């Protein structure tokens, strides 16, 4: 007895398992939680447990849609036996978390199918509701009896098993109880990061059910578990002309540096790295090192270094997306609101603000901007969130982002901030930057944690040693020529939430403080007229 | 010979792995059989030069019958496998275990058009210009279906039955365009290009625009199918390319008397002969008919751009010469301003019937790969086509930002341009941006700007006249002593030069400083409508450092930054 389909005996190892359950000592903590307070559906690591048993480890991934259906039983078999005089109607059904080290589905095989699998990926868009067809009946002709055909247990979900009756489902369904059934679609983008580039990653169709429905949301990270299912396509469904490659779509069914580190602490020791990062910083250019400053914070004449530096930005980064007016309206931020045509049914059709949350906008070409789009950002920066009340989903969107660009409208009081790349005029100047160009004719990856580490671990706190200095501060700065008792404290502050979250300090001085007002008095300055 | 030998191939094959000791004690070829039966390298490429040394049956015989010396290659193969082995088709039966082929040049790579009745069954080998680059997908080869009162597996390639994949036989494939390589067309036809059959670890694995290897061999899965090659169904051959490789890198006055004396005065001479002189501007067209793509390595990858614009298109008929110049250029595509949309240039996506979902196929631009760009109308490339362009002003700038596909690919031409004026001639009163009309913006990141007003110069017109007139005289139209040349022979003129790579003398860095200082000193201080950059510096840089590939330095010179000056010096009010 045997099936051969995938290759399992009866039960096969099943009563390893049961003990296992019991054996897992030191679950049973778990094995009663489930039973007697009524929370079911396991949730399992990548399984470390293969420092148990191999013989039930390696079956795990291997035909287990046989083997997940015995544990749901082989749980139950003892569950069931642990607490039967509690809530037992609960059954269980895994849900892993973090995963087996999946082979970036991009690189999965055309075999890779019976396989349990997770995602390093990022949410193009959810379903959202809907699920589909349980269970069948048809009426046949004998005085025609309802004839269960899916209700009969040991039958299919097949494609044209329900071909016919439809009430015998549409109204019976409710009459008979198998109200229809449940899935959930979702399209997500594997995305490793420093993906080779220009080669793109694998989007992704999710299918699968559970009532963590929508328990992903769009633009959301990764934490997630699935396993692999296809289909074949046919050529048409009035035929049976065969497109020879299966329809993937996927079974959900989730829930040295501390040297490096010592090496930052010796940076974080070090005292000018502000001045040493930012002689470190967008190292292309000569002088604007002004300018090249903001950016860490920030982190924390046209093209003249300046998409460079956006593009500095952009190299230095992950999070954040390039992009400008002109061409690319609102829409290659958000609002680009519009439909599978395909389908015909609207998307929440957007941009790289929806890329950039938590991020750091590389906008350009802000003077181009119109205002059937800019009075969007007239409205972003206000919120770092975005109200789309809209056809198919009212919402907002949380772009809780950093924004940066340039330009070569009263509101320049939100921005970050840019500052004017001016003539010199100095021939000699020239000479120098010709120099740097005639000179020119790790750090990154070190900053890549340095920046890290503190967006990991660090919170600064202005407190009593410093906060009086703001209140000092907007004093000083507000009253030469007496504005900075607007949002300039929420923007000092803002300024000052850099140096402590530079240092790996959680608390902050004047200094600390005291350089923000350099910044935003000589960005005043610049700015100044 | 063929259907009957099988004894000897897997004879042959049985020996040939064991015929060296170069797979350590054991072939070559043997070298992966135990890395293939470990699972360590799976798909398997065949050098048959090694064969024809001994033996040059299985070599000019595949070249008779590729598929049964193909499909062969594998029977045996197939049952080599325990020889080696570490443990119908049975279920491993090279299930995910290939075979490509490669050896000597008696498999040349051959021309898109020269396919043939002939390339029917043929040992087929291509290089050319890659495009259609498909969305990849996994792909089923054997229905490994199910005998369900029966039990275990069964396979068909091929009503009740299901059709079931946990034994089937599947593979990663796509489809591919290679094209012609736009330099073995010297002629007044397309340069074609072929829908191409794609498949195995080689997907996945390059972008278009490449020159590249190719095989576009049968597999050996099947011979044709139950029974020889006479059948009265079938589907096309077309080109099952198997080791798609890139190409990285495939007259002399010492032997000769040639390069001696200078191009940039004689190359004129025997360039452009129908041109009425103006062979100022054609300097810079020799420049970029040299261009500077071959870069030493100081990081100056903006080398490889000579970006000009010509403004106003019946200048001479200035219309005509990008056709000289793509007849001079090969790596070369000529577009206009509104006669097509961005993917002229750019790349866009929809799906194919042959093979493939969604071939990403591009433009000029996405054709030219480090190639040489040549408009029409560069106004009519209204702001869609004004974009990408403004990106490749930075070079692998073919950026995508769509749900499916959000790539880059590498721009990483060279432009010259021609632009008709803003609805009107030239005009001294009027500005450009009120006789041209494209944004300044962009003229600026031009490397140069030039003009040609078409202007009473009576005199000249005269010599015009002169000059036309010789022509229908006869096609002596550089009557003046030139001995005009080959494309091909100034294309070998032209590759010397590019290789040169040069790198100033260090000492130099005054000179170009100490003129740009002044240069640049003399136009801020002017304040006229003339303006410039640092891709001033570089792009003067980036000149002297094309001068010189011709002036073969190997470094760079001050005549050349002298030049360079003279050229900008000739450039002050090339508008």
């Amino acid at each position: 007895l045997v099936i051969w389909g995938t290759d399992v005996n009866v039960a096969a190892c099943k009563e390893n398992f049961q003990r296992f359950l019991q054996r897992f000592i030191d679950y049973m903590q778990r094995l009663g939680e489930i039973n007697v307070i009524g929370e079911p559906f396991l949730n399992v690591n990548c399984e470390h447990i293969k420092s148990f048993d191999k013989n039930l480890y390696r079956q795990l991934i291997s035909y287990p849609q046989e083997v997940i259906p015995t544990f749901d039983m082989a749980v139950n078999e003892i569950f069931f036996d642990r607490y039967p005089d509690s809530i037992l109607e609960h059954q269980i059904q895994v849900r892993p978390f973090n995963a087996l080290k999946t082979k970036n589905m991009r690189n999965l095989n055309p075999e890779d199918i019976d396989q349990l699998i997770t995602i390093s990926g990022m949410v193009i868009r959810t379903s959202q509701l809907i699920p589909e067809m349980q269970e069948a009946f048809f009426q046949c002709q004998v005085c025609a009896h309802t004839t269960r055909v899916e209700m009969d247990r040991g039958r299919i979900a097949e494609p044209s098993v329900c071909g016919r009756c439809h009430t015998t489902h549409s109204m019976a369904l409710i009459h008979n109880r198998s109200l229809f059934s449940d899935k959930q679609m979702i399209k997500l983008q594997e995305s490793p990061e420093d993906m080779p580039a220009g080669q793109t990653p694998h989007t992704v169709i999710l299918f699968a059910h559970n009532d963590l429905v929508d328990k992903v949301q769009p633009g959301d990270r990764v934490n997630v578990t699935g396993i692999y299912r296809a289909v074949p396509i046919r050529v048409n469904p009035r035929v049976s002309n065969v497109k020879s490659v299966y329809k993937t779509h996927i079974d959900v069914i989730h829930y040295f540096s501390e040297k490096r580190v010592e090496l930052l602490k010796e940076l974080s020791r070090k005292p000018d790295i502000y001045e040493r990062l930012a002689s470190a910083l967008a190292p292309s250019i000569y002088e604007h090192e002004d300018i090249k400053k903001g950016i860490l914070l920030q982190l924390f004449d046209p093209g003249t270094s300046k998409s460079q530096l956006l593009q500095y930005v952009y190299n230095l980064v992950p999070r954040g997306q390039y992009t400008s007016g002109k061409g690319s309206s609102a829409v290659g931020l958000t609002a680009y609101v519009m439909k599978d045509p395909e389908t015909r049914q609207l998307v929440l059709q957007t941009g790289a603000l929806v890329l950039s949350d938590n991020g750091i906008c590389c906008i350009d070409e802000f003077d181009k901007m119109n205002e059937s789009t800019r009075s969007v950002l007239h409205e972003v920066m206000e919120q770092q969130t975005l109200s789309i009340a809209k056809a198919g989903i009212i919402c907002q969107l949380n772009a809780r982002t950093s924004v940066l660009a340039a330009a070569n409208h009263t509101l320049l009081s939100r921005f970050d901030l840019i500052f004017l790349l001016l003539d010199p005029q100095d021939e000699a100047y020239d000479r120098r930057l010709a120099h740097h160009l005639v000179a020119l004719y790790l750090d990154m990856a070190v900053l890549k944690d340095y920046i890290a580490y503190a967006h990991s671990t660090i919170m600064p706190r202005l407190s009593e040693e410093a906060s009086q200095a703001l209140i000092e501060a907007y004093v000083d700065m507000r009253k030469i020529g007496s504005s900075a008792y607007p949002r300039q404290l929420e923007s000092l502050i803002r300024l000052a939430e850099a140096h402590a979250k530079v240092r790996l300090s959680n608390k902050v001085e004047a200094i600390d403080v005291e350089e923000a007002k350099r910044l935003h008095r000589e960005a005043l300055k610049q700015s100044a007229t | 010979d063929y259907a009957l030998e099988k004894e000897k191939v897997k004879k042959f094959l049985q020996e040939f792995y064991q015929d060296d000791e170069l797979g350590k004690k054991q072939f070559k070829y043997g070298n992966q059989l135990v890395r293939l039966a470990h699972r360590e390298q799976v798909a398997l490429y065949v050098d048959l030069d090694d064969v024809a040394e001994d033996d040059p049956e299985l070599v000019d015989s595949i070249c008779e019958n590729a598929r049964r010396y193909a499909k062969l290659f594998a029977d045996a193969v197939q049952e080599l496998l325990p020889q080696y082995k570490e443990r119908q088709y049975p279920a491993e039966l090279m299930r995910r275990f290939e075979l490509y082929f490669q050896g000597p040049s008696s498999n040349k790579p051959r021309v898109i058009r020269e396919v043939r009745a002939d390339s029917v069954g043929k040992l087929v080998t291509v290089r050319g210009i890659v495009t259609r680059v498909s969305e990849v997908k996994p792909k089923m080869v054997v229905a490994t279906y199910t005998c369900d009162q029966c039990g275990a597996e069964t396979y068909q390639p091929i009503g009740r039955l299901y059709l079931q994949t946990r034994g089937s036989r599947f593979i990663k494939f796509q489809e591919m365009k290679m094209q012609e390589h736009s330099d073995q067309v010297p002629v007044g036809n397309i340069p074609r290009s072929i829908t191409v059959l794609v498949e195995g670890e080689n997907t996945r694995i390059a972008q278009p625009g490449d020159h590249v290897s190719v095989t576009g061999i049968f597999l050996p899965i099947l011979r044709t199918g139950f029974r020889q090659v006479v059948q009265g169904l079938l589907s096309e051959t077309y080109l099952e390319a198997h080791r798609i490789v890139k190409m990285n890198k495939s007259t002399r006055e010492e032997l000769r008397q040639i390069a001696e004396e200078d191009f940039y005065e004689k190359l004129a001479a025997s360039i452009a002969p129908e041109i009425y002189g103006h062979e100022d501007v054609k300097k810079a067209l020799l420049l970029l008919l040299v261009g500077g793509v071959d870069q030493s390595p100081r990081g100056m990858k903006i080398r490889g751009n000579i970006n000009i614009c010509l403004m106003g298109d019946p200048g001479v008929a200035k219309s005509q010469l990008l056709s000289y110049i793509d007849r001079l250029a090969p790596r070369s595509q000529y577009t206009t301003g509104r006669g097509s949309s961005g993917v002229g240039l750019t790349a866009a996506v929809l799906r194919d019937s042959v093979s493939g979902e969604l071939t990403l196929e591009g433009g000029a631009l996405v054709l030219a790969d480090q190639g040489v760009c040549c408009i029409d109308e560069f106004d009519k490339m209204a702001e869609a086509d004004r974009t990408a362009i403004h990106e490749v002003m930075e070079q692998q700038t073919i950026s995508i930002a769509k749900a499916g596909i959000l790539t880059t690919l590498n721009a990483r031409c060279s432009i010259l341009a021609a632009a008709n004026p803003a609805y009107g001639r030239y005009n001294p009163r009027r500005s450009l941006e009120q006789n041209i009309q494209l944004p300044a913006a962009l003229l600026s990141r031009f490397d140069l700007l030039w003009l040609i007003q078409d202007r009473p110069d009576r005199d000249n017109d005269l010599r015009l006249a002169q000059h036309i007139t010789y022509v229908h005289q006869h096609s002596r139209q550089p009557p003046s002593q030139f001995e005009p040349l080959d494309m091909k022979l100034m294309r070998r003129y032209i590759a010397m030069c590019r290789e040169k790579q040069p790198m100033v003398p260090e000492s130099l860095a005054d000179y170009i400083t100490a003129a740009y200082v002044e240069m640049r000193r003399e136009a801020w201080a002017s304040k006229d409508a003339t303006y410039t950059s640092a891709r001033t510096l570089l792009a003067i840089l980036r000149l002297s450092t094309a001068l010189a590939r011709l002036r073969m330095v190997d470094v760079v010179e001050k005549e050349d930054v002298n030049e360079a000056i003279r050229l900008m010096e000739m450039s002050k009010d090339s508008l």
